[PDB]
């Protein structure tokens, strides 16, 4: 662990080592080492941590109550009715989606699957496994059919049934594959063209173990499409998630929520000092 | 091809005639940092240039007139080196059984056809045989890849043994005549411990020749953990280093070989079975240090 306690440049010394070790990065942990070196606060534990916690935070007001020594939860709203989640190959959109799902049926919410990935063999049949299995009906098309077409489909659909929520899956891409953005471009545009007012939230998913490619992921579907949340997966591994930071301070994208598992339970909601508890530990 | 950081760093020093040995720490400390940008591991990154240091030495860069020169080849050369030196594939016989093993959607289903694929039009029959009987559609996933690639597909029954299913592999390899049998296992973290038993008990039972540790490209720093953890708890035999494709410069290949000495037998470069390229430790150096 950190030794918190010793001398001044042992604590720095092990809290860069740390960050570094949890793929912060080295700009960041340079950023974030200045600063703690600069403020001169001899609760090094507490300093930090407030800091950390900070850049993990898109609101004041929580930390306005913390310092003023007052505490509570309450569930992620998405802002509409069609969340499109995007992101990389493996990193798990899929089993998130599922996840998701799970969640808000808890929450009484009326949850439809679109099947997006009609690219990766069986990409369409594992989300139908998960809607069988959480009796949330899915709209699926044969592999090769043109995704936007299927999403285009899935809103529709969901419009009708009055459903609260539509979570369409998309094939995992690499970013440096333009042709494979602009038709993840394409499939947004389908999505406004049966509902103008959507999709009002783009999920990216963030596989924990990424070190900084991670930042690469977030900048470059954030351009094609405008992120409004991250979802950092595989978090019950011994990866941290550091790359986050990066992502947060840069691009303001708020961390909606955190995968800790391969079931459809093992997910939950974001809680910036208990991440950076973690990222510490 | 160069990065822009050592674009500098080697820059500085070009026509200046001799340099000093603060000069030296200073261009190393810089490739250091490089490594720890490209992922490499924080522990590896620091064994690495220290490596160097020697090597440079080694050629009297103290007296060198062409100081940076020296410096920069020893890194590309030190880099190859570590990465295995010279392309490598494995040597198959008369029997070939062969483990995908690593983290989760790591690869492993999709390398596992892209090798089928591979060694069929080498004139071996390979097997591909679905493990995976947690991760939903996964047998059906294996399926339609092997039937993309013209080879058949064994798939593992809910709760079946090891003993079943080696019984039923030695069964259908010996039947059709097939000498390349691909063990598809699901990812699992490095400290989960009865999933880490469960995959050692599978190696104890079927007796892989190879055991292939398919890492992702992108991987951070718990690269090194990961490789030390599943050749410690199981034994790899050897390395597949995927989605090449993307742009993450690869620096987890140098932690997992730092840790456990085993050979990058292949590179994934892309969805589809032929995207399988043999692995250069050159090629990779070059990208590491771009
Ligand atoms: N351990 C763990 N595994 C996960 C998590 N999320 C996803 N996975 C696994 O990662 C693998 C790939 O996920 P999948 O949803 O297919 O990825 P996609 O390609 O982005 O759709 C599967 O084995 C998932 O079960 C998580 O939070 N923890
Ligand atoms: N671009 C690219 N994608 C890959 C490569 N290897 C695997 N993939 C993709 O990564 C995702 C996870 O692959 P899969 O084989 O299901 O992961 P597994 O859980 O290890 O079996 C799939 O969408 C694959 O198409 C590669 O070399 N390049
Ligand atoms: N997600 C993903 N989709 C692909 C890939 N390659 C091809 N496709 C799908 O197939 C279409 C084009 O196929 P291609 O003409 O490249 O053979 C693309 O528009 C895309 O939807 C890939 O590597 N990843
Ligand atoms: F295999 Al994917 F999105 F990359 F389902
Ligand atoms: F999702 Al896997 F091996 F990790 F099929
Ligand atoms: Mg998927
Ligand atoms: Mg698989």
């Amino acid at each position: 662990a950190i030794p918190w306690g010793g001398n001044l440049e042992e604590v720095l010394e092990e809290l860069e080592m740390a960050l570094l070790a949890a793929d912060v990065g080295l700009s960041a942990t340079e950023e974030i080492l200045q600063e703690v070196r600069a403020s001169g606060r001899k609760d090094l534990k507490e300093a930090v941590k407030e800091k950390l916690v900070g850049m993990l935070e898109p609101d004041e007001r929580r930390a306005t109550l913390r310092k003023l020594g007052f505490q509570k939860p309450k569930p992620v709203e998405p802002k509409g009715r069609v969340v499109l989640v995007v992101g990389v190959n493996g990193v798990g959109k899929t089993t998130t989606i599922a996840k998701l799902g799970r969640y808000y049926q808890n929450l009484g919410k009326k949850v439809m699957f679109c099947a997006g990935d009609t690219f990766r063999a069986a990409g369409g049949t594992q989300l139908s496994e998960w809607g069988k299995r959480l009796s949330i009906p899915v709209i699926q098309g044969p592999e090769g059919t043109d995704p936007a077409a299927l999403a285009y489909d899935a809103v529709q659909a969901m419009k009708a049934r009055g459903y609260d929520l539509l979570f369409v899956d998309t094939a995992g891409r690499l970013h440096t594959k333009h042709n494979l953005m602009e038709e993840l471009k394409k499939v947004k545009r389908a999505i406004a063209k049966a509902d103008p007012e959507e999709p009002k939230e783009v999920w990216l998913v963030l596989d924990a173990v990424t070190g900084q490619n991670g930042l690469e992921q977030a900048k470059k579907f954030h351009e094609a499409v405008g992120l409004t949340g991250v979802i950092v997966t595989k978090l019950d591994g011994t990866a941290k998630g550091g790359v986050l930071i990066p992502i947060v301070r840069t691009l303001k994208v708020p961390i909606k929520f955190v995968g800790v598992g391969e079931g459809p339970d093992d997910l939950q909601p974001f809680d910036p000092e208990a991440f950076v508890e973690a990222l510490l530990e | 091809q160069l990065s822009a950081r050592l674009q500098e760093a080697i820059g500085r020093l070009r026509g200046r005639g001799r340099i000093t040995e603060e000069d030296l720490k200073a261009t190393l400390r810089e490739i250091r940092r490089a490594l720890m940008d490209a992922d490499v591991n924080l522990e590896v990154a620091r064994d690495f240039v220290e490596r160097v240091r020697e090597e440079a030495l080694g050629k009297q860069v103290l007296e060198s007139l062409t100081p940076a020169e020296v410096i920069l080849a020893t890194v590309y050369e030190a880099l190859k080196e570590a990465l295995g030196g010279e392309a490598r594939l494995p040597v198959l016989k008369d029997r070939n059984l062969w483990f995908l093993v690593g983290l989760q959607g790591s690869g492993k289903t999709t390398t596992a056809a892209k090798l089928a694929l591979y060694y069929k039009g080498k004139g071996r029959r390979p097997l591909l045989v679905a493990a995976d009987t947690q991760r939903p559609a996964a047998r059906e996933q294996l399926r339609l890849l092997g039937e993309k690639v013209g080879v058949p597909v064994l798939e593992v029954m809910d709760g079946e043994s090891p003993e079943s299913i080696r019984r039923r592999v030695e069964e259908k390899a010996r039947l059709e005549a097939r000498d390349l049998i691909l063990v598809d296992t699901a990812g699992r973290l490095q400290i989960d411990e009865p999933l880490m038993g469960e995959l050692a008990r599978l190696k104890e039972v079927l007796g892989p020749d190879e055991v292939l540790l398919v890492l992702d490209a992108m991987t951070g720093q718990e690269a090194l953990s990961v490789a030390r953890a599943f050749d410690e708890k199981v034994g790899v035999t050897g390395l597949v280093l995927t989605k090449l494709d993307g742009d993450a410069r690869g620096g987890a290949a140098l932690s997992a070989r730092h840790v456990t000495g085993k050979p990058i037998y292949f590179a994934g470069v892309s969805e589809k079975p032929e995207g399988l390229e043999p692995f250069y430790p050159e090629r990779l150096a070059g990208r590491i240090l771009g």
